[PDB]
Order: structure tokens, then C-alpha cells, then sequence
């Protein structure tokens, strides 16, 4: 299923919400470390079947 | 098989770090290894660290 | 001090290994990056110049 | 041996205040030999052994990061913050003072345009922070001054916009110390010299108290030879980094019953570290536990080496660090 | 610029086409550190006609 | 021509100025030369990365 980019992601975390807030994209200029999130991605896996 | 494209730059401010090479116009090739502290740094009469 | 201006540890004598009547040991653990050459030169010009004794 | 005032005692004869920034004090009673050993044991005591104050954190109203260039400004967001590096302010007796800047129209933003705080003493009011080209362009920052130990790299320092862009620091008052020889001119004898120390302080600590403090540091660096009642231990530190990864193990390693395996997990308990942090006096309040469900856990914890009422380290373990 | 030179460092930055060169006289409107606009006097003074 | 110009400046004329040691404190035998040199920091290639 084709994925889409949006700020409102059904994730179980908040780290991916702190950055992405401008509806899919993220604001300019900031500071963290390598191994984070740049663009929110929502790609279902296992045919939505656990 | 692609919806849209999202480009994100990655500007890095590389600061001075022991490992690079320095050469003027005459060919005085060199390399920084150890940063000499100011405490044990001799100076002139008026007091001017090298 | 009382106004908290030092913020650094000051060395002090603790033990004097007397192996002889003339030769001994004077240790000084509490040191920092810079004072190592300071005290080593502020007394070097004294123990080899400003010393009484007799011969 | 003797030891009875064989040398002369240094005394302040006359000071020279050529300027409000630089001075030329000098001592008179100096024997030939102490005019170099005392100058060398001080030249390296004022190049990093001086507190001072400088700018560290700044807000800026409008700019988000060191990339966003504010409109109505001749320079960029970078250069305009490099000026704050030269901005020096002496604090009476505080470590955290917030200053606010605000103005409008054309004209170089001087240091005298900032708020006037009683505890804040501006060194150079004619200090330029930023130049405003557009008359309709406004500028405002929350410049706060701290008190480190000299220079604080921005790379070492820097979620949501709070502190945002920060700048370097330079708490170190003087940047250079020199010493001269010069033979003193006493009225007693001939063999006498003078130290004469030249200091170029930014204007935070006056030279008269700065030089004396330098020698004071050396004094405390010898108080153990003057036979003084100071019985303090040097360094008795014991370092051997260790941890308990076993505490990071779930509660499914203590062999419990289905009952407790459903009550604990329902009370936000997935690891053994999330249960120890609590107490067996508040867990009795919950109408889903008891006393036999707590004494059974402590029985197994006896073999693991854990018990209720103990602090934890590196907890929680690897999670979703934002 | 180096304290000493030969007088050939200027002719380089010109032919290379690095610095901006005006092709018509006139005053300067804005001087932003990211955009500069110069208005010429070839048309009647009009807010939307120049 | 240069030697004649070196007459002015500050005080020296040969270039060798008295250098005071910050370590021992004793002046270095035979003064050394001190002046401005035009150097350059060459780019750090990523082919020598650790």
C-alpha cells in the first residue's frame, strides 16, 4: 500500500512528533544528533496483520 | 512507482580538527597533531602569545 | 575564601619519607595543569641559590 | 640554622594609574633573584585562573536558528551574534541575570540601549551589537550573562524553540600577561629590583585586585609550609565504573504466578526496576494487590540481590529518546 | 588580502565573473544580505511600471 | 632597499627579537625571528577518514 507523508502519524512514540509539526514537513534550523528522523514515514508492514 | 519527492539538505560546519593539512603558497606542507596550551606558551616583551 | 573565589584545590604536605639523615622524599599529589611547572620553578631557584648552610 | 628576617619584605610604595583599563603598579623591596621567580610563577596564573563574566545564551525575537537571516539587517544572522562575543558586562554578585534589549529605527544598536539594571554594570556602552538598515525593522534579544571559567565552545553546547541559537563565551578578563626587569631606585642600598606587572583587563576586574589575587593563589599554594592548622584530605576518590544490567531484565525472570503476572503489568510494571522504585506501603492502597503479592516478590529478589527501597542507575534503559 | 602582492589579483576576480557588475546607472532601493534590487530611470516613476 | 626601510618600524631591524621562555623562565639563547606568514588550510579529503 502506497505510503504518505504527514505530521499526524499513528505512532506509539512522540519523538517523531516533536520535529514534524508543519503538516508533513519540519521547521528549519535546529539541533540534535545522528540517528533521528528527518521526514515522517508511514509504511504498513505484514499486510496490517500481526 | 513514486508519488512525490522530498529533498532535504545537510549543511555541516566543519571546525578545525587535528588531522588536516596546511600549505601556503611556497609549499610549507604540514599537519596539526597536538594543540599547544596557552599556559606553557612563551611570548615577547609586551606579552603576546604565539 | 568565604566569598567562594578560589574554586580550586590547594596542595599540602602529608608524609616525609626519611630514608636517611640528609636525603628524604617530598611528595605533592594535588596538582593541576600549569601549577606543575610553577612550583617546580618557583623553588628551583631557591634550593640552588638562596640556601645558608656551611662548608 | 638561624632564620631571622635576612631579606627585605616587599611593600607597596607607589601605584600608577595611566588609564582606567591599564595600570602600572610596582613593588620596591625586591632582592636580585626574586624579580624573576615571582614573575614566572604568576604569568601562568592569570591566563586561565581568572573567573570573569561573558555572554552565553541569547534568544533573538524573530530568528529561529543560525541559518534564518533576519530582515532589516545589513549583516547576516551570524556576524550580528559575533559582536556579542565582545560584549563584556561585570556582575555584582549574581550568576544568572537576564537582560532585555529593545529599540526601533535606524542607527547602530549600542550597549546603552539595553535595559538598565542596578546589578548590571556596562563596561563599554558604545559597543555595537547590530546595524539596522530599515527604519521599520526592530531588534530584540534576551542577552543573559553567566560566569564560567573562560570560553565556552558553541559546538559543545548546541525539540522545540526555547533557547534556540547560542553564542560563544570569553569569561577570561585579561588575554595577555607580561613582566619586566628594571632595577629599582631605593635610598638604602643598590642591589634591589622591581617586579612591575602590566595587565590588560577587558574592564571587569581592576588590575590592583587582579595582580594581588594572583600572588594570593601562590600563597595558598604554600600555606602547607608555613605550618598552619589546616587538616584536610587531598583526593580520596575511587573510580571503577560498574553497573547492574540484570536490573534491566523484565519481571518474567522471578518465576511468578498468572495472578501477579496480570496485576503488576496492569499497574505499569514491565520491568523489575519499575516495581522497586515504589514502596510496599502505597501498593496496598490499590484494590488489586495485597501483602502476599509483595512478600513473594521480595523472596525472589533476595537471590537476585535486589530489594524494595533502592535507587537505580541508567534507568530507564534504551527507550525512545526524543 | 595578503600584505604584499603583485597587482594581478584584481584582474582575476573580474574576468572570472565572481562579483556582481551593474550594467546601468541608478540608485539602490534595498540592500538585503540575500537580495539586492536596483531601480533604473527608463520609465515614468510608477510603483508598478519600471 | 628593504634594509633601509627596516630602520623604522618599532625598534628591531634584523628581525631577531628577545624571546622569553614561559616554561623555565630563562631567555632563549640567540633571539628568533617573528613575523607574518601567508598560509592556507587545504580542504580535508574524506579519502583518509578513519
Amino acid at each position: 500500500g502506497p505510503e504518505e507523508i504527514t505530521a499526524d502519524i499513528p505512532n506509539v512514540g512522540e519523538a517523531a512528533l516533536s520535529k514534524l509539526d508543519e503538516s508533513g514537513i519540519v521547521y528549519i534550523g535546529a539541533e540534535v544528533t545522528g540517528g533521528d528522523i528527518l521526514v515522517g514515514k508511514v509504511t504498513p508492514k505484514g499486510e496490517t496483520q500481526l | 512507482g513514486v508519488l512525490k519527492i522530498v529533498k532535504v539538505y545537510l549543511a555541516v560546519k566543519r571546525r578545525i580538527q587535528p588531522g588536516d593539512k596546511m600549505a601556503g603558497r611556497h609549499g610549507n606542507k604540514g599537519v596539526i597533531s597536538k594543540i599547544n596550551p596557552i599556559e606553557d606558551m612563551p611570548y615577547d616583551e609586551n606579552g603576546t602569545p604565539v | 575564601m568565604q566569598g567562594s573565589v578560589t574554586e580550586f584545590l590547594k596542595p599540602r604536605l602529608v608524609d616525609i619519607e626519611q630514608v636517611s639523615s640528609t636525603h628524604a622524599k617530598v611528595t605533592l599529589e594535588p596538582l593541576e595543569r600549569g601549577f606543575g611547572h610553577t612550583l617546580g620553578n618557583a623553588l628551583r631557584r631557591i634550593l640552588l641559590s638562596s640556601m645558608p648552610g656551611c662548608a | 640554622q638561624g632564620s631571622v628576617t635576612e631579606f627585605l619584605k616587599p611593600r607597596l610604595v607607589d601605584i600608577e594609574q595611566v588609564s582606567s583599563t591599564h595600570a602600572k603598579v610596582t613593588l620596591e623591596p625586591l632582592e636580585r633573584g626574586f624579580g624573576h621567580t615571582l614573575g614566572n610563577a604568576l604569568r601562568r596564573i592569570l591566563l586561565s585562573s581568572m573567573p570573569g563574566c561573558a555572554v552565553t545564551e541569547v534568544e533573538i525575537d524573530g530568528v529561529l536558528h543560525e541559518y534564518s537571516t533576519k530582515e532589516g539587517v545589513q549583516e547576516d544572522i551570524l556576524e550580528i551574534l559575533l559582536n556579542l562575543k565582545g560584549l563584556a558586562v561585570r556582575v555584582q554578585g549574581k550568576d544568572e541575570v537576564i537582560l532585555t534589549l529593545n529599540k526601533s529605527g535606524i542607527g547602530p544598536v549600542t550597549a546603552a540601549d539595553i535595559t538598565h539594571d542596578g546589578d548590571v554594570e556596562i563596561v563599554k556602552p558604545q559597543h555595537v551589537i547590530c546595524h539596522l538598515t530599515d527604519e521599520n525593522a526592530s531588534i530584540s534579544m534576551r542577552i543573559k550573562v553567566q560566569r564560567g571559567r573562560g570560553y565556552v565552545p558553541a559546538s559543545t553546547r548546541i525539540e522545540r524553540p526555547i533557547g534556540r541559537l547560542l553564542v560563544d563565551a570569553c569569561y577570561s578578563p585579561v588575554e595577555r600577561i607580561a613582566y619586566n626587569v628594571e632595577a629599582a631606585r631605593v635610598e638604602q642600598r643598590t642591589d634591589l629590583d622591581k617586579l612591575v606587572i602590566e595587565m590588560e583587563t577587558n574592564g571587569t576586574i581592576d588590575p590592583e585586585e587582579a595582580i594581588r589575587r594572583a600572588a594570593t593563589i601562590l600563597a595558598e599554594q604554600l600555606e602547607a609550609f608555613v605550618d598552619l592548622r589546616d587538616v584536610r584530605q587531598p583526593e580520596v576518590k575511587e573510580e571503577k565504573p560498574e553497573f547492574d544490567p540484570i536490573l534491566l531484565r523484565p519481571v518474567d525472570d522471578l518465576e511468578l504466578t498468572v495472578r501477579s503476572a496480570n496485576c503488576l503489568k496492569a499497574e505499569a510494571i514491565h520491568y523489575i526496576g519499575d516495581l522497586v522504585q515504589r514502596t510496599e506501603v502505597e501498593l496496598l492502597k490499590t484494590p488489586n494487590l495485597g501483602k502476599k503479592s509483595l512478600t513473594e516478590i521480595k523472596d525472589v529478589l533476595a537471590s537476585r540481590g535486589l530489594s524494595l527501597g533502592m535507587r537505580l542507575e541508567n534507568w530507564p534503559p534504551a527507550s525512545i529518546a526524543d | 588580502k595578503p600584505l604584499v602582492g603583485t597587482g594581478m589579483e584584481r584582474a582575476v576576480a573580474v574576468d572570472s565573473g565572481v562579483t556582481a557588475v551593474a550594467k546601468r546607472g541608478g540608485v539602490v532601493q534595498y540592500v538585503d544580505a540575500s537580495r539586492i534590487v536596483i531601480k533604473v530611470n527608463e520609465d515614468e516613476m510608477y510603483p508598478g511600471e519600471a | 632597499e628593504i634594509k633601509e626601510l627596516l630602520k623604522l618600524g618599532d625598534l628591531p631591524t634584523s628581525g631577531q627579537i628577545r624571546l622569553y621562555d614561559g616554561r623555565t623562565g630563562e631567555q632563549f639563547e640567540r633571539p628568533v625571528t617573528v613575523g607574518y606568514m601567508y598560509m592556507l588550510k587545504l580542504n580535508h579529503l574524506v579519502d583518509d577518514k578513519m
